[PDB]
């Protein structure tokens, strides 16, 4: 599945809420399982904080 | 954020 279809069917963005990311996936690198970040291609340019998600930590593009 | 459960293959 190239870009612009790369669909995560299980894997929602936190930021807009899109339960599962299509385009491409930014997944969350530093967070755990339990707060498992993930971000959409329209999302990745935040760069919130929580307990432990942070500007510390690192974003991902995921192309398939 | 994780929604889909993962491949337990257990207690469903
Ligand atoms: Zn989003
Ligand atoms: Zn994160």
């Amino acid at each position: 599945g190239p870009l612009g279809s790369v669909q995560h069917v299980g894997f929602k963005c936190d930021n807009c809420g899109i339960e599962p990311i299509q385009g491409v996936r930014w997944h969350c690198q530093d967070c755990p399982p339990e707060m498992s970040l993930d971000f959409c291609d329209s999302c990745s340019d935040c760069l919130h904080e929580t307990d432990i998600h942070k500007e510390d930590h690192q974003l991902e593009p995921i192309y398939r | 954020a994780r929604t889909k459960q993962t491949a337990r293959k257990s207690t469903g």
